[PDB]
């Protein structure tokens, strides 16, 4: 609980709809604060342009859930005393804790969020078309690893783009399994949860990379964090600018490993984490709230009146 | 193991036993998502209604499966949407 560090954790990007975090946006003064300094940047009203953008993960509404997150992490800060020794971020975590870091100025990565979301609807419109990332819990190692073996033996192209947890993993292949897998998955006694399309946060995206780095994260210029940063491939701790760029380019290529974020914090003498965004997944998860005393710094709780 | 411990009781003690137990694991996934929740719940209210989201559903399902030892499917909190229903199932259960 307190015997410990506290980190601040920066959610991946669930299906976030104005609707549910619109009150909140225009009210709270540390959004409007930054909202301000991003519509400076953009030359355009984001939350005008989110409150009346389509879908779940639009152009919009990925810059909207970054300012949401970081206002939340400032927020959270200053309301509840925090001091965090140590930052980490999942998938598009990664482009908070750079703003927060300081790895990035908050235009910067207002600039790199909007670039790469433009990337990525580009590239969804030819690449990876029918592929699907599978969300599911109550799978364990053993039991995944089966269903694995089938499509091995099926020969179907498939990628494990998340390690959520020992019996939680987001699975991405083509939809042509979506009905076969759900049926082995209950099987074994596991309850699908969600079906990502186009498949977002997967990690087999090496094309996308490489027009990334030109096109985004090269003309933009990276500080040393002011506090070290966990990399969600692999657990790393980073402290230079130029860990944080490769972080997030990685990401294209190299699956999120939860586990090892939270061992390697656990390493780093953390007992209090502050998951700032609307999350329900990485402060609600076992594999965060068997090691960590989480504080979801939720939209819903900044509206919360004491 | 759980069909030794309810023989002797009224079959309506037979609910308030597993309805009580049932209450104890809601209050504890209830704990996890918000801790200002209080220690007693309304054991006839819904459970999304009650503020679970599918992670409590299946750490409930956990907790029941772990002190019951039965087969309960992992959507239980979904398919029984409330405490008295999962007290309901794991007794047709049981027998
Ligand atoms: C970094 C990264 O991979 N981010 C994406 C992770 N999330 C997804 O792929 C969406 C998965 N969402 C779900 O599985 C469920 O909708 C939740 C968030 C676990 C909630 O389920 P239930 O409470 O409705
Ligand atoms: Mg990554």
């Amino acid at each position: 609980g307190a015997a410990g560090a506290t980190a601040m954790l920066f959610p991946g990007m669930g299906p976030a709809a104005f609707s549910d975090v619109g009150r909140f946006m225009v009210t709270n003064r540390y959004t409007r604060e930054l909202l301000a300094e991003a519509d400076d940047t953009l030359g355009y009203s984001l939350v005008d342009r989110f409150r009346q953008a389509e879908g779940d993960y639009s152009e919009y509404a990925q810059i909207a859930f970054l300012v949401n997150c970081v206002a939340l992490a400032r927020w959270a800060e200053q309301t509840m005393d925090l001091t965090p020794r140590i930052c980490a971020g999942a998938c598009f975590g990664e482009k908070s804790v750079a703003a927060y870091s300081g790895a990035l100025t908050f235009a910067d990565a207002v600039r790199m969020t909007a670039g790469l979301a433009r990337c990525m609807d580009e590239y969804f419109r030819t690449e990876h078309l029918g592929v699907v990332t599978h969300s599911f819990v109550r799978a364990p190692r053993e039991r995944l690893d089966e269903i694995l073996a089938e499509l091995d033996e099926r020969g179907e192209w498939h990628e494990i783009s998340c390690h959520i947890d020992h019996d939680f993993f987001m699975l991405t292949l083509h939809e042509r399994n979506s009905v076969w897998l759900e049926g082995r998955l209950r099987s074994v006694g596991a309850m699908p949860l969600y079906a990502m399309r186009p498949p977002m946060h997967a990690a087999a995206f090496g094309g996308l990379r490489d027009k990334a780095e030109e096109e985004v994260i090269a003309p933009l210029t990276f500080h040393d964090p002011t506090l070290p940063v966990v990399a969600d491939q692999d657990g790393k701790v980073l402290t230079t600018g130029d860990e944080v760029r490769t972080m997030l380019l990685e990401s294209f290529v190299r699956p999120l490993r939860w586990p090892d974020v939270i061992s390697s914090l656990q390493d780093q003498g953390v007992t209090r984490v502050c998951v700032a965004g609307p999350d329900s997944l990485f402060g609600r998860v076992g594999t965060t709230t068997r090691a960590f005393e989480v504080i979801a710094a939720t939209p819903r709780l900044a509206l919360q009146p004491r | 193991a759980l069909a030794r411990r309810l023989a002797g009781l009224s079959p309506a003690e037979q609910e308030q036993h597993l309805v009580d137990m049932v209450h104890r694991h809601t209050v504890a996934a209830l704990q996890a998502v918000a801790p200002l929740t209080p220690d007693q719940v309304d054991v006839q209210r819904p459970f999304l209604e009650l503020g679970f989201d599918s992670l409590a559903a299946v750490d409930l399902h956990k907790r029941l499966t772990g002190e019951t030892g039965l087969e309960l499917p992992v959507t239980v909190a979904f398919d029984f949407p409330t405490p008295v229903l999962v007290a309901e199932e794991i007794r047709r259960i049981a027998f």
